[PDB]
Order: C-alpha cells, then sequence, then structure tokens
RNA sequence: UUUCCUCACUUACCCGGUG
RNA sequence: UGUCGGCCCCCGCCCCGCCGGGGUGCGGUUCCUCCCGGAGUCGGGUUGUUUGGGAAUGCAGCCCAAAGCGGGUGGUAAACU
RNA sequence: CACGACCUCAGCUCAGACGAGAAGACCCGCUGAAUUUAAGCAUAUUACUAAGCGGAGGAAAAGAAACCAACCGGGAUUCCCCCAGUAGCGGCGAGCGAAGAGGGAAAAGUCCAGCGCCGAAUCCCCGCCCCAGGGCGAGGGACCUGUGGCGUACG
C-alpha cells in the first residue's frame, strides 16, 4: 500500500518558512509549550563560540544562563510511560520536547548537546520540519548560533 | 587438407558421399543406439566445434529416432478445449540433434558434453556424434584454454541449453527478429515484463 | 542564396565525408585462388548433385525457362535460380570447348 | 588421537593418502582446481599481461 | 502440498552433519591445525 | 458496468498480477549499497580516476536528439592513430576503445582527436619503479601533485551557439522559405519518374 | 484516510446504501466493457461514437522520433530571446537584426499564429508556414532554413 | 537423358528356425 | 550505553624494497610479397506451436537444399536496380 | 594365432579419479491445463501461468553485433526511468501489447578451428633430485586421422 507521500519541494520550503517564522514571535513559541517566559529574546542569538563546546557541562550553564534551563526542566517533569500497548513495542518511554538548537559548523555542538533530554541539534543547511515544527504545530523554541543567523538570509533569500 | 574435407563433406549428393552416408548408416544402425566411437568420424568438424586429440576427449555415436513428438495422452483423449485436441502434428520445441547430445551426456555423468555434428541420415533415425570431456584429467585441467569447463556452473550444460546444439531453440539473439528474450531466457524477459513495479513513491 | 533544407534530394546538414579504408569484415566470402582451387578440384572429385545433373540436361535443349523453373524449385530465392544455371551453363559451355 | 599423528607422519610426502588423512573441507570445494592449475598461465597471456598490464595514472583536472 | 513438503524438508530433523558445517563456515573451513597451547 | 459519460477503461489486471509484484523498499538502501561500492572501488584505485576511462564525445542518431551531444563509448581506431596512440596502449592509460564506431565526417573526427590530445597532456603517469623511470614516464615532482579526480573525466562543454545580429541583405530577405520547402517535396516524389524521361 | 469515509456513517444501515430491492450483487451487467454491442450499445453509441470498427492505414513500425516536430508560434518567437534583446534592437531598427535559431531552442515548424512586434528579424528554423514567413517579411526580417 | 507398367538381382529392410 | 578509549591473542589485504626460482624485448612504417574463415548449415516449401510481429517474430518436425564482388538484415507478398 | 604390426571390439574386486541423492526462495531447459472473462460459446482470454520432468550457482541466464538506425548517425550484455497502455495483435468483440532513440546504475573485453611456417618444438603417467615454485630418467605412453608456439575479422 501507499506507505510514502510525496509533497512539493516548493511546498517544503513554504512549510519551513512557515515554520521559521513562527519561531520569532512571543506568542506562538510560549503557546506551543515551551516556557521561555524568562529568556533574554525570543530569536535567541548566541556566538558562535557555543560551536567548540566539548562537554555536557559547558552547554547545561549556557542554558542556566540564557534562563532556557526551565523549557528542559519541563522536559524531566514531562519524563513518563506510554499508555497502551505500545510499551511492547519499544516505545515505552515518553517525554516532551526541548529547545532546538542550529548550528553552522559542528565542532562539537551535537555531542556537547547529546545527553540533555529534549535537545535537538539540526544544521543550519539542512532543517527537518518533523523537528522544527512537531506534531504539525509551529513555535519550537530555536537556539540559532550567530553563524547559523548569518547563513540563513542566504538559504532562502530576502524578497530584494 | 582440412579444407579439402570441409569442402568435399558438402557435396553430399555426388556419388562418393551419396555412397559413404550409405553404408555408414547401416553399420551405424547394427550398433547399439548408445555407442562409443574410437575417434571422430568427421575431424575437420570435430575440431572445428572444439575438439582436440588431446586425452580425455571420447566420443559417443547416438541414434535417435527422427520425427514429430506423438503427445503422451490416453487413447488420443485431450480433455479440454478443442484448441489443445492435437496429439499427432505436434512438434518438439528442442532440436532433435539437442536430444541425442542430452541424451548421451546423462548416460556418461561424469563427463561434460562439449558439442555434437551430424554423422548420418535416414528416414527412421539420425546418426550424430557428441564430443565430451573429462573434467578431471590433468591433460585438460592443466591446460588454461580449457579449465573454463572444470568449472561447477557449467554441470550438465546440454540440458540447461547452453550447447551449440541446444541454445538455437532457446530463440535467443540481437536484433527486431529476437525480442521474446530481452533479459537472457524467454521466461526473464516475461517475468519483467508482467512485474507491477510499484514504487515508492508512486 | 540556397540553404540546406531539412527534405528533398539534398536533404540533411551539410558535413565533409571522412572517407577511410573499408572495414576487413566486409571482404567476408570472396573468392581466393586457394578457395577456387580446392572448389573446383573437389568438383571433378564430388560431381554434381542428381538435380545439377538433371538440370544441365535441360540447358542443351534449350530450355532456360523449364532450367531455371527446376532450379528456383530446388534451391529456393530466385537470386540463387539464376546463379546456380549461370554456374551450370558456364561448365556445359565449357565441357563443350574440350 | 595417538595413532592418527603417528599415521600422518607416516603418510606425510606420499603422493596417496588415505581418504580420512586428506582434507575434508566440502565436496563442492575439493573438486575444486587447486593453486597450481589455477596458476597456469598460458604462453600467449603471459605475454599480454606483460606489456599490456595497466598502469598506475592520474589526471590533472 | 505445502503441508507435506514442510514436514519432511532439510531441517525439521536433525542435520547432524550438516549443522557442523555450518559451524565450520563461519571460520573457512579450518583444518589442520591447532590453537595455542598454555 | 457503464454509468455515464466517462472514460474506457483496459486495466491489464486479469493475470495472477498479485504473485509478481516488486515493492521499492530497498531503494534507499539500495543506494547506500552503491554508494560503498563507489568509495571502495575509489580506494582500489586511488591514484586513478573513480568514473572510469576517458570517454568519448559522440552525436544522437535520431532527428529528434539531432543537435544533442553525448558521451559515447570508445574512440575509434581512427582517432587513435591520429593523436600517436596505439590501440592497446590506449587500454592501460585509461583511454575507452571500441572497434565498431566509425567516422562519417571530419568535424566528428577532430572533435575527438583534440578531446585525446589534451587528455595526455593532463595525464599523469606513474612509473613501473620508482628505481628507474622510463622514457614515458611523468617527471618526479608532478607526481607529488597528483590526485584522483572525482566526477566524469572531462565532461563533455555544451557550449551554447550564439550567432551575431548581423544587418538583412536584399538577397537574405527575397529568400521564399515556404516555396523552396514546397518545392523540395514535390522535386523528391517526382524524381524517379523524370529519370525514365 | 477512514475517519472521513462513507461507511463510518452507514453502520446501522442494514443494506449498505445499496438498496433492499435490488441488492448489491457481483457483476450485474458483465465485467470490464462486456455487452458494448448488445446490452450496453445506448451507452457506447452515446458517449463513444466510432468505438467499434477500423478506420485509416496500418503503420507496422512507427518510430516516433521520426514524425518529431514541435512547432512553434510567431506570439511566443521572442520568449527564445532575452526581453532585454528585445528592446536593445528595438531602438535601433537601422539594420542590426538579432537572430533568433528556432532549431537550438527545441522547435523545428514556425507557425504565425499571433501578431510579431514591428522589428527586424532573423529566424533559423527547419520549417515555415505560409503566414508565418509572410508576417516576417511584412514585419521586416528573413526566414532562413536550417537542415 | 526420360515417365507409366511388368519381370528379375541381393546387399538395404522384414519374417521364421537353431545349442 | 558513549568513547574509530586502552590492552591481549589469531588472521587477512594492496603497494614498496632488496635477495632467490622460472617468463622474453616491443613500436612506427599513404613501403614490398603472401594469407584471409565454421553444410544437411543458410535459404525455400510445408506442418504444428509461439509472438504485438500483421501474404511468418521465434522454435521444431518432414521434404528440397546453397553460394563466395558471397550471405543476412532494412517490420507488405514479388522481379530489376 | 606360423611370426609380427594395425584396426575394430571385449574382460577384471586391474592403478588412480568421476557421476548418482538432497535442497529448490531466486535461476536455466522442456512440458502444460481448466476454473475465470467474453454476462451463452467454439477462436481469443485465463496462460507460452498452476501442477508434472530435467539441470545448476551464490547469483544463474545473457554478452563482445550476420545490431539499431535512415540520422551531423549510434556501438556487447544485464537493470531502472521513459518510450507506453504507444505501433500493433483480436468472433478488430472481450481483451492483449513490445522496440529503436533518450536520461541513469555498472562497464572489460577476448580464445580457437580454418590459412601455414616452426625437425611434435606438445601433453599425461611412472621412478626420482632440489627450495607452493623449478629440473632429471638411453622409463612407459598419447599424438602426424595433428599436440604446442605465432595468429582471428579491430585485419
Ligand atoms: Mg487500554
Ligand atoms: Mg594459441
Ligand atoms: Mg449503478
Ligand atoms: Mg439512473
Ligand atoms: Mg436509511
Ligand atoms: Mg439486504
Ligand atoms: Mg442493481
Ligand atoms: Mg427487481
Ligand atoms: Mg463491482
Ligand atoms: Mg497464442
Ligand atoms: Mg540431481
Ligand atoms: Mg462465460
Ligand atoms: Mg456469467
Ligand atoms: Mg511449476
Ligand atoms: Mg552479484
Ligand atoms: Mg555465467
Ligand atoms: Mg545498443
Ligand atoms: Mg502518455
Ligand atoms: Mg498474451
Amino acid at each position: 500500500r501507499r506507505w510514502h507521500r510525496r509533497v512539493n519541494v516548493n511546498q517544503k520550503r513554504y512549510a519551513m518558512c512557515s515554520a521559521l517564522a513562527a519561531s520569532a514571535l512571543p506568542s506562538l513559541v510560549m503557546a506551543k509549550g515551551h516556557r521561555i517566559e524568562e529568556i533574554p529574546e525570543v530569536p535567541l542569538v548566541v556566538d558562535d563560540k557555543v560551536e567548540g563546546y566539548k562537554k555536557t557541562k559547558e552547554a547545561v550553564l549556557l542554558l542556566k544562563k540564557l534562563k532556557a534551563w526551565n523549557d528542559i526542566k519541563k522536559v524531566y517533569a514531562s519524563q513518563r510511560m506510554r499508555a497502551g500497548k505500545g510499551k511492547m513495542r519499544n516505545r515505552r518511554r515518553i517525554q516532551r520536547k526541548g529547545p532546538c538548537i542550529i548550528y553552522n559548523e559542528d565542532n562539537g555542538v551535537t555531542r556537547a548537546f547529546r545527553n540533555i533530554p529534549g535537545i535537538t541539534l539540526q544544521s543550519v543547511s539542512r532543517l527537518d520540519l518533523l523537528k522544527l515544527a512537531p506534531g504539525g504545530h509551529i513555535g519550537r523554541f530555536c537556539i540559532w548560533t550567530e553563524g547559523a543567523f548569518r547563513k540563513l538570509d542566504d538559504l532562502y533569500g530576502t524578497w530584494r | 587438407a582440412y579444407k579439402y574435407m570441409q569442402e568435399l563433406w558438402r557435396k553430399k549428393q555426388s556419388d562418393v558421399m551419396r555412397f559413404l552416408l550409405r553404408v555408414r548408416c547401416w553399420q551405424y544402425r547394427q550398433l547399439s543406439s548408445l555407442h562409443r566411437a574410437p575417434r571422430p568420424t568427421r575431424p575437420d568438424k570435430a575440431r572445428r566445434l572444439g575438439y582436440k586429440a588431446k586425452q580425455g576427449y571420447v566420443i559417443y555415436r547416438i541414434r535417435v529416432r527422427r520425427g514429430g513428438r506423438k503427445r503422451p495422452v490416453p487413447k488420443g483423449a485431450t480433455y479440454g478445449k478443442p484448441v489443445h485436441h492435437g496429439v499427432n502434428q505436434i512438434k518438439f520445441a528442442r532440436s532433435l540433434q539437442s536430444v541425442a547430445e542430452e541424451r548421451a551426456g546423462r548416460h556418461c555423468g561424469g563427463l561434460r558434453v562439449l558439442n555434437s555434428y551430424w554423422v548420418g541420415e535416414d528416414s527412421t533415425y539420425k546418426f550424430f556424434e557428441v564430443i565430451l570431456i573429462d573434467t578431471f584429467h590433468k591433460a585438460i585441467r592443466r591446460n588454461p584454454d580449457t579449465q573454463w569447463i572444470t568449472k561447477a556452473v557449467h554441470k550438465h550444460r546440454e540440458m540447461r541449453g547452453l550447447t551449440s546444439a541446444g541454445k538455437k531453440s532457446r530463440g535467443l539473439g540481437k536484433g527486431h527478429k529476437f525480442h521474446l528474450t530481452i533479459g537472457g531466457s524467454r521466461r526473464a524477459a516475461w517475468k519483467r515484463r508482467n512485474t507491477l513495479q510499484l514504487h515508492r513513491y508512486r | 542564396v540556397r540553404y540546406p533544407m531539412a527534405v528533398g534530394l539534398n536533404k540533411g546538414h551539410k558535413v565533409t565525408k571522412n572517407v577511410s579504408k573499408p572495414k576487413h569484415s566486409r571482404r567476408r566470402g570472396r573468392l581466393t585462388k586457394h578457395a577456387k582451387f580446392a572448389r573446383d578440384l573437389i568438383r571433378e572429385v564430388c560431381g554434381f548433385a542428381p538435380y545439377e545433373r538433371r538440370a544441365m540436361e535441360l540447358l542443351k535443349v534449350s530450355k532456360d525457362k523449364r532450367a531455371l523453373k527446376f532450379i528456383k524449385k530446388r534451391v529456393g530465392t530466385h537470386i540463387r535460380a539464376k546463379r546456380k544455371r549461370e554456374e551450370l551453363s558456364n561448365t556445359l559451355a565449357a565441357m563443350r570447348k574440350a | 588421537q595417538t595413532q592418527k599423528e603417528n599415521l600422518r607422519k607416516f603418510y606425510k610426502g606420499k603422493k596417496y593418502k588415505p581418504l580420512d588423512l586428506r582434507p575434508k573441507k566440502t565436496r563442492a570445494i575439493r573438486r575444486q582446481l587447486t593453486k597450481h592449475e589455477e596458476n597456469l598461465m598460458t604462453k600467449k597471456m603471459q605475454r599480454k599481461s606483460r606489456l599490456y598490464s595497466i598502469r598506475k595514472f592520474a589526471v590533472k583536472a | 502440498s505445502a503441508k507435506a513438503k514442510r514436514r519432511s524438508t532439510t531441517g525439521t530433523g536433525r542435520m547432524r552433519h550438516m549443522k557442523v558445517v555450518f559451524r565450520r563456515f563461519r571460520n573457512g573451513f579450518r583444518e589442520g591445525t591447532v590453537p595455542k597451547p598454555r | 458496468a457503464p454509468s455515464r459519460n466517462g472514460m474506457i477503461l483496459n486495466p491489464h489486471f486479469h493475470k495472477d498480477w498479485q504473485k509478481r509484484v516488486r515493492t521499492w523498499f530497498n531503494q534507499p538502501a539500495r543506494k547506500i549499497r552503491r554508494r560503498k561500492a563507489r568509495q571502495a572501488k575509489a580506494r582500489r584505485i586511488a591514484p586513478r580516476p573513480v568514473s572510469g576511462p576517458l570517454r568519448p564525445v559522440v552525436r544522437c542518431p535520431t532527428i529528434r536528439y539531432h543537435t544533442k551531444v553525448r558521451a559515447g563509448r570508445g574512440f575509434t581506431l581512427e582517432e587513435l592513430k591520429a593523436a600517436g596512440i596505439n590501440k592497446k596502449v590506449a587500454r592501460t592509460i585509461g583511454i575507452s576503445v571500441d572497434s565498431r564506431r566509425r567516422n562519417r565526417s571530419t568535424e566528428s573526427l577532430q572533435a575527438n582527436v583534440q578531446r585525446l590530445k589534451e587528455y595526455r597532456t593532463k595525464l599523469i603517469i606513474f612509473p613501473r619503479k620508482a628505481a628507474k623511470p622510463k622514457k614515458g614516464d611523468s617527471t618526479e615532482e608532478e607526481l607529488k601533485m597528483a590526485t584522483q579526480l572525482t566526477g566524469p573525466v572531462m565532461p563533455i562543454k555544451k557550449v551554447h551557439k550564439k550567432e551575431k545580429a548581423r544587418v538583412i541583405s536584399e538577397d537574405e530577405k527575397n529568400f521564399k522559405a515556404f516555396a523552396s520547402l514546397r518545392m523540395a517535396r514535390a522535386n523528391a516524389r517526382l524524381f524517379g519518374i523524370r529519370a525514365k524521361r | 484516510p477512514t475517519k472521513k469515509s462513507k461507511t463510518r456513517k452507514l453502520r446501522g444501515h442494514v443494506s449498505h446504501g445499496h438498496g433492499r430491492v435490488g441488492k448489491h450483487r457481483k457483476h450485474p451487467g458483465g465485467r470490464g466493457n462486456a455487452g458494448g454491442l448488445h446490452h450496453h450499445r445506448i451507452n457506447f453509441d452515446k458517449y463513444h461514437p466510432g468505438y467499434f470498427g477500423k478506420v485509416g492505414m496500418r503503420h507496422y513500425h512507427l518510430k516516433r522520433n521520426t514524425t518529431f516536430c514541435p512547432t512553434i508560434n510567431l506570439d511566443k518567437l521572442w520568449t527564445l530571446v532575452s526581453e532585454q534583446t528585445r528592446v536593445n534592437y528595438s531602438q535601433k531598427p537601422d539594420g542590426p537584426a538579432p537572430i533568433i535559431d528556432v532549431v537550438r531552442a527545441g522547435y523545428f515548424k514556425v507557425l504565425g499564429k499571433g501578431k510579431l512586434p514591428k522589428q527586424p528579424v532573423i529566424v533559423k528554423a527547419k520549417f515555415f508556414s505560409r503566414r508565418a514567413e509572410e508576417k516576417i517579411k511584412g514585419v521586416g526580417g528573413a526566414c532562413v532554413l536550417t537542415a
């Protein structure tokens, strides 16, 4: 049977632009579920130094400084047991989503944010909609790197 | 001298060949059906088909009952539609020479059939000579130009349609004549043209 | 004034032909002095087929129409019937010259 | 396992050994060409492999 | 008869001398040597 | 069976098609199988290009693809002799050779000879042994500047032919285009019937 | 999906939307296109006239590459060149005219459907229509051929 | 060189007999 | 579990190097001379089967039975070119 | 066979090897139906399928053009997309149905017989000598009814 469905490449990019545009409004992110009532700015752009992190202690400290640790404390409290016969099929423990992190160079960013529950790391060039718009709802709290923010204007381009 | 032998064996209606084909076909029908010959009756044709004077190369004369195929049905009663009521004018889909080499390569299981050729004709029988090779003789395994037949993939090559006499019945080739067997066999082509290619994004 | 049209007698893109030596496989079936000497020798050793012998019996009575219709029935194609009748007429004329 | 070690030392170097002292790998392997028979290279492809062997080259761009 | 073939196929019994070929294949049919003693 | 205005469908599902159905579930795993084979082959021929030997540039037969050039199979023996390369030596330096293709024109012959000339200039040869370099072997310094060329060897450059804007002459404007084509079709039909006259 | 299906709202209704008098059975009017001349003639002769019979000659070995002849009209003729090129020669009509090679753009024949802008232009095509060249000569320009 | 029919030759072919 | 972490016992692969046993030179030649090919096979008739192949697409039986500037193909049977 | 050679054909629990059966998803060669469809049915369809028979391999088969094309020409085979539900076949009804070109995956090409030069320059067996690789024996054979080297349509 037809398990796979193909979408137009222009509609995949349109859905990606509407998912990134929702990551810049305080309403759509707080209503998505993320607790960002204390973050400094809704588009969270950090220095490129974070791309060189190689230990989780350096990564957990940054999230406590940017007041984004409350979004991860929500992930800990959400870790529970799945309801129904999904526990017998390698889907026993379920949890919530956390702050997505978009980088440009992988100098250790992926492994520094590995062991933190909820963190989803994605390259700026290859953005998956399923992780930037979970469950079809827009407003994923994305933590951007300075390098990823510069290239973001070149991936999709302004209207000019 | 082999040039004068292949051009002499083309005059099968001349007095010289008509006499030899008359005496030998008489002698061939006096022996058994499967009778080993001490040497090729046509040395020019044997060398042409891949025969050498090495040790391990043997020749067997085969007498096959010539004629079509009668469908083996009890009292000629093919229970079905009138399309398949034919019992008499039914022809075998494989050459009659391909039956002689299959009948010789089966009686001699320890040898591999190389080729076969025509040596005698009659109104009742057809006489052939099958060239077999002992793939375990040292004069054959120690020759780089003959080790190809010692491989396990050539086991009973005459009953899979691989010899020259049996490969013709498969109806393969290159061109507008042979579109039926594009892909090897006619069943490989028939299978490909009937598989529903359900792609992943159709 | 005149452009190369895509239709007519001078049809096609204009290119300079590069004529070279023909493929060696195209000489197949050419009579050499040894192939002629071998076949002309066996012709006198073997002889003529029963249908070639009774076809030359029609040429001497000047029945070339019945000869060709007989050879065309034996050999098959009409192209092979003319060459066979010509070969028998050339042999019959050389036999008379002797 | 002592009398077999003595028999293997006894038939060492003999051209014909008992069937139980021969390598029993499998019926297909025992009927394959030995290392001597598969390394035999006829005098034609010996000269062809001598001066027409593929060389080590590289393309700039 | 797929059921009649399933009851007497290769593998429904013991495979005494064939289960050893499966074990000797994963090492390359090694014969003639011995492990390093202590 | 029919109800109202519609097509006359012919779904060829009267055989036992359910026993011959090929599902493309290994399509993405087959890309990994093919890709790892290219990487494994690349390391085996590490100094040599991975795409393969040098392919020629040929023309497509039919008029539908009349103007498109395409990478053929091998270079003609006439194209190798016009560049000094021997028939059997070209197989050793990674040049594809086929004896069936012919050259019916000169424009296609020189297109492959010039393609074959510049290849030998970009072709770096390693000596059979580093102890004694032979004559045809490249120098010792450029051997250090060697690499495995990825992608097709010398890809075909489909140059766009653009004609300069010229002044339309009076002779060029008096050319009856429709009448020339309409007469060319009539002469080709009456050519045989006129030869008998 | 199945939640938007029709069978989800037919649970409880006996005949399942196929009537009680005439029950849903297996092929009550023949399989496929059966009876196209006997009991479905009113359908075939009303919506598919010409379905039965023969017409025309038989072309045994038809190769679609031989009859390949894509056409283009004069209205879309200037689409084969840039918009800036159409204006850079529109201001200077004193003889320099752009050459539009229709063959190198994927087309063979040129047809005179639309209106052509009054600018000198040289066109290269394998085939021209009668009115196609008349509109080019009237506007100004030649119609050269290409094999 | 010939076609039709008939009679003969024995070596093809066929039948019977025998240690 | 993460670390292409550390250690140990077997084994495999390509290239390079010298030593040791067997290999034999190769190309260019609008230069001379010589040689140049697969028969009961192709093909033809007929029969059955097969094919989208249709005055034969393949295969096979019986009969006829080749040629050597020949032979096959060029999707309509046939003759000349 | 008086004494030998040869040809043809036998015997062995003769020296040394080989074949058989299994499995059979995929693969190769034959054989082969009818339910079913045509709202009946006989050609057609089902189908060159199920069942039946033989033979293999990790792949098999195919394969270096007696090809396609009719063009400015392509260049072994296999596979995918497309050609295409198209040309065409068919109580021209139901239905059936390829291929060239083109875009891709992978690409690798070659050996005899014949032609005839080279003192059979060739091969197996047996008895051995040296460190899988090389020699020896006035041993026994195979072979001139033809082994080996050069050489195959690109000359
Ligand atoms: Mg429950
Ligand atoms: Mg040789
Ligand atoms: Mg209805
Ligand atoms: Mg109604
Ligand atoms: Mg109701
Ligand atoms: Mg009811
Ligand atoms: Mg009803
Ligand atoms: Mg009623
Ligand atoms: Mg229905
Ligand atoms: Mg049929
Ligand atoms: Mg078996
Ligand atoms: Mg019915
Ligand atoms: Mg019914
Ligand atoms: Mg079956
Ligand atoms: Mg494989
Ligand atoms: Mg194979
Ligand atoms: Mg091709
Ligand atoms: Mg379409
Ligand atoms: Mg069919």
